[PDB]
RNA sequence: ACGGAGGGGUACACCAGACGUGGAGUCUGCGGCUCAAUCUGACCAACGCGCGCACCUCACCAGGCCC
RNA sequence: AGGUCUGUGAUGCCCUCCGCCCUGGGCCGCACGCGCGCUACACUGGCGGGGCCAGCCGGCGCCCGCGAGGACGCGAGCCCCCGCCGUGGCCGGGACCGCGGGCUGGAACGCCCCCGCGCACCAGGAAUGUCUUGUAGGCGCCCGCCCCCACCGCG
């Protein structure tokens, strides 16, 4: 029994671990073949079987909640070592968002534009 | 003939819209405008070495 | 053009590395060339965010480079955005040496708009313009529009003073 | 499973695998402007939805929810482009090809 | 086995009368909305006025009184 | 073998082009007409148009001469329910004008306002004009 | 208050760039024209503004009941 | 001395007894100059079949009918994959018009759908606007007035 999650913009993805499938497809077999490789990135630089669930957003976001589950489910494999303490470090020398969520979330529009900071056009005459 | 050069220091904004900057490029002290993003330690190309920034 | 510019150790295999570059300063110094480059191909209102479809054009690029040279696919790209890079300017005009990190960030560019404005109304595709482009700004030929455009502003720079 | 290969090698192997005449002269929708090409399609569209029903092993699905499973844009028009619904009729006699509760079927 | 819905507009009265009721013993949050130009006529900069009201549920699937909370029994 | 032209209906078409569409070449025709048309005369649709033997066209031309008297259906045929004969005709052919002229000769007869905007050479269809074309 | 007066600041106002608008058809508002009426306001800070005109909404036009 | 007595049982002062209602029309008429926008001008594209992901919160089964649309009942687009067309105002572009079939409604002049007809437009002078992160831009969805109907506005 191990529970992880992962977040992109509106992307939640739920992980169980315990001594690999993402919406009943397995790994290399998700949707955006580009990316997999993107996915599988953390498998490689560093098995159990884990379980994910995922929605929200769109297809990028999804790729970006499950690798980041995968590293936290894996990363709280061991406990208590210097194995607990250098994976982190690994990732980190990989990208600090294989950790850490990523905060940046869409800002509400404001009358008078079509977006955050368009206006509409000023003309005189 | 290029005549690659080292920055030593950065002068200030020399432009009247902001624009330049002047440096402290080098066993000289030749000193000269510069558009775009400097820092220290980094390196200029430079045509020639002949004139120095009013200045 | 330097070796404090051009990214080649911390980087991800393909170029999409989604995350924050343009927040700080110096930041981009540290963004892989080899996504530089594809940030650079999602231009024109027409093409206003497409990344996959611009990773599908670098990496096919580096499907013609070996097959006409027979170079490693990202050694005639360093080089050729070194190539580029104008070195003076012509800013009451005077001549004014151009910042290292500034000709890595320019000359990315260049390249690009060459493609572009070569492949539109073309049966030729866009991507084998970057192509020839980028083969083309490598040895150093006029016909590769950057390495030209690259001589025009010297020419004005040096005369410029 | 079926899960573990994929859905684009499915539907066409399926339909290598396996048949009205309203085939002609019809378009999948309101929103494609021409009629489908390869003549194959009627055996592509069945092998389709029955890939997208096994999936669904529980609840119920529908033709409805079906014709919403396969939509697309209409353009063409001036207009900002808005997304259409596909035909209901080829669907419903699809899934009766296919099935020889408290709504619409279901598998097995 | 009784039914009991428990409903106000300001969350310290409703939340008070689910501590006061405990005393004894999903239907979430929805808003109500409007937006409105804030002048009479239609002269001057286009600015608006946002009106906005949420409202709650309590849910007491049973097995103080508070003027401007509303119950019903069913 | 192929030939580089089909001169048919008084209208020139061009060959070493995809025959579904060339076609369309033939005024009073559509792409829909065109697939109707060929694989129902069992003509491969697209493979060249110098490559449609003369039979090929009889089988065509039998099709396009009665398009309900062999299961092309009401809705997909052009002058349904016509003012001359009370009967879906099919106007496929370069006397559209005929009809299109002798419609233009009723209206003008009958005084109708959609006829008087006609002759005036404007809109018809409840469309505004105050904007200066 | 203002100065083709000096001094000190500051903003996407300019720099570096990006996306545009003006050229085509089309929807909508304004003018001007026409009309029995084409009801009317407003000229940076009027002009997709006075919350979607078959009828009602209608203030305007041709007629007709009731107090 | 911006705008608003035409939103009101806010209202002074003048004028009308121009009050209320019924039918029919107009406000939408059109050589023409303005402004805000929508779809474009293609191969970084269009077309055909398939895969699949949102949020502001939200009904859909049986059928008929090419479709739109009927009678009866109960609790997402981009993008990706595979193909076609081949620089040709071409399969870009979809105005203008000619028949039919439907919905609203006491009433179509309102709106949808099917066939055909394929305009102008080759990236735009002199001028002119907006913007620093989930931002520009691209994609689509929803709510308001609403018998029907968004190219608009709030999201
Ligand atoms: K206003
Ligand atoms: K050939
Ligand atoms: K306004
Ligand atoms: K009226
Ligand atoms: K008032
Ligand atoms: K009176």
């Amino acid at each position: 029994t191990v529970h992880t999650l992962g977040k992109k913009k509106n992307s939640v993805a739920v992980a169980f671990v315990k001594a690999i499938l993402v919406n009943n497809v397995p790994l290399a077999l998700v949707r955006p073949e580009i990316l997999r490789t993107k996915v599988s990135e953390p498998i490689m630089i560093l098995g159990l079987d884990m379980n994910i669930k995922v929605a929200g957003g769109g297809h990028v976001s999804q790729i970006y909640a499950v690798r980041q589950a995968i590293s936290r489910g894996v990363l709280a494999s061991v406990k208590d070592e210097a194995a607990r303490s250098e994976l982190r470090a690994k990732l980190v020398s990989y990208d600090r968002q294989l950790v850490v969520s990523d905060p940046r979330r869409c800002e509400a529009k404001k009358f008078g534009g079509r977006g955050a900071r368009a206006r509409r056009q000023k003309s005189y005459r | 003939e290029p005549i690659n050069a080292r920055v030593i220091e950065v002068l200030g904004r020399t432009s009247s819209r902001g624009g330049i900057t002047q440096v402290k490029v080098e066993k000289r002290q030749i000193i000269r405008n510069v558009i775009g993003p400097v820092r220290k330690d980094d390196i200029l190309v430079l045509m020639e070495s002949e004139r120095e920034a009013r200045r | 053009s330097l070796e404090a510019y051009i990214s080649i150790d911390n980087h991800s295999f393909v170029p999409h590395s989604a995350g924050r570059w343009s927040a700080k300063r110096f930041r981009k110094a540290k963004c892989p060339v080899v996504e530089r480059l594809t940030n650079s191909l999602m231009m024109h209102g027409r093409n206003s965010g497409k990344k996959l479809m611009a990773m599908k054009t670098v990496g096919e690029a580096f499907e013609l480079i070996n097959l006409y040279t027979g170079k490693n696919p990202v050694q005639v790209l360093v080089d050729a955005v070194a190539n580029s890079g104008p070195r003076e300017d012509s800013c009451r005009r005077q001549s004014v040496d151009v910042s290292p990190l500034r000709r890595v960030n320019i000359g990315i560019y260049n390249i690009a708009t060459g493609a572009r404005k070569a492949a539109f109304r073309k049966v030729r595709p866009f991507a084998e313009c970057l192509a020839e482009e980028i083969m083309n700004a490598a040895a150093g030929a006029d016909k590769s529009y950057a390495i030209s455009q690259r001589n025009s502003v010297e020419r004005i720079a040096v005369s410029n003073r | 499973s079926v899960t573990r290969v994929p859905a684009d090698v499915f539907i066409n192997s399926f339909a290598a695998h396996l048949c009205p005449a309203f085939t002609d002269y019809v378009k999948t929708g309101v929103s494609r402007q021409y009629a489908p090409r390869d003549a194959d399609w009627f055996y592509i569209k069945a092998a389709s939805v029955i890939r997208h029903f096994y999936i669904s092993g529980s609840h119920s699905i529908g033709v409805a929810g079906l014709a919403r499973k396969y939509s697309s844009l209409q353009k063409g028009k001036t207009t900002p482009h808005h997304t259409k619904r596909a035909s209901c009729k080829v669907i419903r006699s699809i899934v009766s090809q296919f099935l020889g509760g408290e709504r619409g079927r279901h598998i097995s | 086995k009784y039914t009991i819905i428990v409903v106000g507009k300001d969350l310290k009265l409703v939340e008070r009368y689910v501590k006061s009721i405990v005393k004894e013993g999903r239907a979430p949050v929805r808003r109500l909305t409007i937006t409105t130009r804030k002048s009479p006529c239609g002269e001057g900069t286009n600015t608006w006025h946002r009106f906005e009201l949420r409202m709650y549920k309590r849910t007491f699937w049973v097995t103080v009184v508070i003027p401007g909370i509303q119950v019903t029994v069913e | 073998d192929y030939r580089d032209l089909l001169r048919m209906f008084n209208t020139n078409i061009q060959g070493k082009v995809v025959l579904e569409c060339a076609l369309v070449g033939i005024k009073g025709i559509g792409r829909r007409f065109a697939n109707v048309a060929l694989k129902k005369a069992n003509i491969d649709v697209h493979k060249r148009a110098g490559e449609l033997t003369a039979a090929e066209e009889d089988a065509l031309m039998k099709v396009l001469e009665d398009p309900l008297s062999h299961g092309i259906p009401a809705w997909m045929l052009n002058r349904n329910n016509d003012f001359e004969s009370g009967k879906d005709m099919h106007i496929l052919v370069n006397t559209i004008a005929s009809t299109h002229r002798a419609d233009l000769e009723r209206l003008r007869k009958t005084r109708c306002e959609r006829g008087v905007r006609h002759h005036h050479n404007l809109k018809v269809r409840g469309q505004h004009t105050k904007s200066t074309g």
